């Protein structure tokens, strides 16, 4: 599931980077903010390398909810050996923190994909 | 320089002031010789004025707006203004067990209004 | 106070604010203070000269 | 496998530095939740469901860190 | 050999540095939302979408540095 | 034993470090609630219990990193 | 052998700048509810401006995660 | 036990580097008690009373961290 | 040796981000909210901002130079 | 005798990143005062005598480390 | 080799005073924005004070940088 | 000795450290003055003689850290 | 002496962490004069003093700073 993980969000990356440049084919380009000043194109860290850090965070929401769960193995040994009751109640608030994680992920995912549809037609 | 102008008659009106502490929302202020533009709400508290040296004139305001201008110019329009020696104590304990009573005791704004005359009437007690 | 969810405004607080202070006051010192805070106005809305019904509160 | 069993001990304590992070988000909350109910009248649901969702999210920093720590011990 | 396995545990105790500001943004975000929704009325919608959105990318740092101490441990 | 001894001694002292987060979240607390009482008048439970809680939930962070220096040193 | 050894310490201390990248999406998110509150900045205007703010401070955790991933 | 001698030195000045917590934290309860003693009129207790017992939550990191570093060196 | 020094000195040079991250922020948190007070939109304070974020990333650009020549020459 | 003289040099230098909080701390009790005396009227005495009590509690912490490194010095 | 290994490690260790150089520039540009909404601080007056305040935060920076460049 | 002359170079870097919280310090109590001035009135007085004794005090952690590290 | 001359290079490097106290330091006080200069009232006087006299007081963190990198 990591390795699918990263995998399906590295094609979805590919995919923001080659519509935005499709669109600068007929739509000039330009894209950036001129306010009597220089050294724009130095300060490219966006557009195109923004979907590689967008695809890694987005994709680490498999690999980060599969740590939550995978870290009950040392709590598990130390509470058949205070009262163990505490386990529960600090399982069960982090599982629906991980269930809600999703939908979170995925609101930031389709925000980031309106900017660039915005932009390139603009 | 103080212009307390209230709707009824006119205690500062001319400028032959120096200090003047007055309680405001938030804390209580005081003007000093070139003051800052400030227009905040007064409250319902103690506005002491200094005149020159210990000649204070201590003015249980009831509540308004102090304005200050940026000309060293202080504003201290209010509704009522007395002072501390015109209330009673015997007086005052009659309005201050009433509005306690009645608060949360009805309904529409019967009970609001008895909220803030129990606030006002406690801070002017305690000011003797 | 939490004046702002209800129905008074500024002028409505100044005047609630300043008829309790007078009445907590001296009660000997009540010459030409009670006229300030009683009145027998009425208010009637109109419309088209037709008029709905007085309120006076 | 001397020098593994002493990373070992290392590695536990320096993982426990994001704890300045997650300690002081509980109180940050509790700050604006606090001096914001004193403005009349955000008590009853409204503020009292965010401020019990927004403690969580900054407390799973601390679960996550600490799971590092205990499990190279 | 013996200096590369010493340096795994070692590796994933520094990357988690990172949970500070992870831990505090998750905190940051929800303070001004509470403060901000009791002065009437970014309530339901409006300010509730930026509060969603918002966090979930204040948190996408300890996600990304999680996974750097999870694959040298 | 020798590189493991030597270890234990300085992993209980780099463990300490957590405390600035829950020392100072003490005092975040308190400077709100100090501050909002002089709006009058949220003085009995209200803003007491919310004190109450919250200073309970900062302060776990200082006793849960306490018992991993505390394991490694006994 | 040391080469080696020195790889796993080039990618530790390379993620200490998520701090900055981290508290920085907050910074920006919480000027911009606290300021659609009092109205009306919703449709672009405030929004822009968040949403280009947000790219921006993003770009040192994405400039720091390249060089602890170049060396692990 | 050259190599715990020298394990045990080190750990009493790591351990007193988070006294940033605890020294910040009374003079952040001190910087609310004063400022809002003066927007009036909470002197005698009420106000001063929660600046007695929030000082006293903030000093137990400090407190509870010096034991650490005082056990390594005794 | 040589080699393992060199590999040390890209990842503690990196310490520098935080200011650089944070700064971008710090100045659009007072270009948002000042902003909403009217009507400062076109050019003012649009076009400080511009030039104002330069200042700021101009230290991240120069500490990164730093460690990327260390990694090359 | 070369061990215990090497790291008492380094444990008096380490124990010293505690004045951040005691020199930073006297400045914020300060910061408060200077700000409310020029607000009315709490000048002499009232206010001033948390002033001073507050600066003798933040420079406890100073104190009290400044013994721990010199006496292993 | 003790000499040359250390000099690599000294290019990193003193760039973390950036994070001081890198914040201050904005913490004036910040206070400069929001005070110039409040008219009118535009011409000359308040720009004065933020380009002879920014140079002097930025030389903190400046004098930092000639230490791990002088190895 | 080598390993006595290493740890005396080592211990006036890290004895440096705590010059940010005395670097701040100055700059805190001089903050506040500045603005508390324009508030109207003190000047001259009143928050002059606490802006001189506060600056002192914040200035004794710069100074008792700066003899250690110049004594290693 | 490899010990002696790689404790230097280490000594100089890590003395200089003090200049992000200096750095913020000068620019905490430009910030409150800045937004108290724009209302009540000038900017050649009163406040004018105590920007110069407060940026020399925390500027001098960093130089004696600079002085322990110098010399090691």
């Amino acid at each position: 599931i990591y390795i699918i993980g990263i995998s399906v969000s590295l094609w979805i990356g590919l995919t923001i980077l080659g519509l935005f440049l499709n669109k600068a084919v007929f739509f000039s380009l330009f894209v950036p903010s001129g306010t009597p000043l220089p050294l724009v194109p130095v300060l490219v860290l966006i557009e195109l390398l923004s979907y590689t850090a967008r695809a890694i965070s987005l994709g680490l929401r498999l690999a980060a909810n599969t740590l939550s769960g995978h870290l009950l193995m040392s709590i598990l040994g130390n509470l058949v050996k205070i009262f163990g009751l505490i386990p529960l109640a600090g399982i069960f608030a982090i599982v629906i923190l991980e269930f809600a994680i999703a939908c979170i992920q995925a609101y930031v995912f389709a925000i980031l994909t309106s900017s660039y549809l915005k932009d390139s037609i603009y | 320089k103080v212009s307390l102008v209230a709707p009824h008659q006119a205690i500062f009106t001319n400028k032959e002031v120096s200090q003047v502490n007055l309680p405001a929302s938030s804390g209580e202020m005081g003007v000093l010789a070139n003051h800052v533009p400030t227009v905040e709400e007064l409250a319902p508290g103690v506005v002491e004025v200094i005149e020159s040296s210990g000649t204070a004139s201590k003015y249980f305001v009831s509540g308004g707006f102090a304005s200050i201008l940026p000309g060293s110019k202080l504003s201290i329009s209010t509704v009522e203004a007395h002072p501390l020696d015109a209330f009673s104590s015997e007086n005052i304990k009659s309005l201050l067990a009433e509005a306690q009573k009645n608060a949360s005791s009805a309904d529409e704004t019967v009970a609001a209004e008895a909220a803030i005359e129990i606030e006002v009437l406690e801070a002017l007690q305690a000011a003797v | 106070s939490s004046w702002q969810k209800a129905g008074i405004s500024f002028n409505k607080y100044l005047a609630i604010a300043a008829r309790t202070v007078q009445r907590s006051l001296k009660n000997d010192l009540k010459v030409a203070a009670e006229k300030r805070y009683i009145s027998d106005a009425k208010v009637q809305k109109l419309e088209k000269v037709s008029t709905t019904d007085l309120a006076s509160n | 496998m001397q020098l593994v069993l002493a990373a070992k001990y290392i590695g536990a304590a320096i993982a426990t530095i994001g704890l300045t992070g997650a300690g002081i988000g509980i109180a940050i909350v509790f700050a604006a939740l606090i001096n914001g109910t004193s403005r009349n009248p955000s008590l009853r649901n409204t503020l009292f469901p965010f401020a019990i969702l927004g403690f969580a999210l900054s407390e799973a920093t601390g679960l996550f860190c600490l799971m590092i720590s205990f499990l190279l011990l």
